[PDB]
């Protein structure tokens, strides 16, 4: 009976972004979303391709993919057509012979595990527009003889950011052990392995302004290179920052699920 | 966020197949 129903399989949206926000007079940035797509099988499945080379076609469709820059889909397991000219979507066929080996072979190698995953893409999104950075960072700094002021205001915004909160929010500044007379608003703490200053932030949402934005600064002394920089952090789910999706193409295959995840990478605003 | 990203959750556990 298994070989009459349809069959299950999930996918994995992956996105890692860093940015950079110069600072002074323009605050002009730069961002690079770097992503991953990956596919699960359900263990049973190998039982059906192994006795069934002539299994039919696991294809997919890529949508909304007008913001990616640059695809490397995977040539080992993948089929495509070039003279496909359409902007915002594209498909791909499965070598349903080449990826029956290689579920084999995962299974031969994890025979405990209920699931295999499969990579089928890397890809690529660059931008000078901050419209796609979800949070908006603007870092200023101020010294007056030994007394350095660092400032940062952030903002978490509905023109740039996807629907949904970023959460493990952190903000960075790194500081020497020979810095005094700290003053921090909010408070922070002082790393010392790492030698930073480290604001946890509360979560954010693009969807009150209360809730998405804010400010925060510190100033020290410093009896003594560049301007300093900050770090941001922060992770998501639910949504995927370049916008891309992944559907499949045909009824004897059904998505079990799609999981979006995003997390920063290095995510910075100098200042001048 | 490591390399698998069902983070060892099985996502067809509550998936009616077989
Ligand atoms: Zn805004």
């Amino acid at each position: 009976l298994s070989a009459q129903e349809s069959w299950p399989v999930a996918a994995a949206i992956t996105e890692y972004i860093n940015a950079y926000f110069r600072g002074g007079e323009h605050n002009r940035c730069l961002v690079k979303i770097t992503g991953d797509l990956t596919m699960s099988f359900p263990a049973g499945i190998t039982r059906i391709f192994t006795a069934n080379p002539n299994a039919p076609v696991l294809s997919f469709r890529l949508v909304n993919i007008s913001r990616v820059d640059h695809f490397l889909p995977n040539q080992k397991l993948l089929y495509s057509d070039p003279s496909q000219s359409d902007p915002d979507t594209k498909d791909f066929w499965f070598n349903m012979q080449a990826l029956t080996l290689h579920l084999q072979r995962e299974a031969e190698l994890n025979p405990q595990a209920s699931y295999y995953n499969v990579a089928l893409l890397k890809y690529q999104a660059s931008s000078q527009d901050p419209s796609r950075a979800p949070l908006l960072l603007s870092a200023e700094c101020q010294r007056s003889g030994t007394v350095t002021r660092v400032s940062l205001d952030y903002h978490c915004c509905p023109a740039t950011a996807p629907a949904t909160q970023l959460t493990s929010v952190q903000v960075l500044l790194p500081l020497d052990h020979s810095a005094t007379d700290l003053q921090c608003q909010p408070p922070a703490a002082w790393n010392a392995e790492e030698r930073r200053l480290l604001w946890k932030l509360a979560n954010l949402s693009p969807t009150n302004h209360s809730k998405g934005s804010g400010t925060l600064c510190a100033s020290w002394q410093c009896l003594e290179g560049p301007a300093p920089s900050l770090a941001v952090q922060f992770v998501g789910s639910g949504a995927s920052l370049s916008g891309l999706d992944v559907e499949l193409v045909g009824s004897r295959y059904r998505m079990s699920l799609v999981k979006k995840r995003f997390a920063t990478g290095k995510y910075m605003a100098g200042c001048s | 966020f490591q390399s698998d990203p069902f983070v060892g959750s099985d996502p067809f556990k509550d998936d009616p197949f077989g």
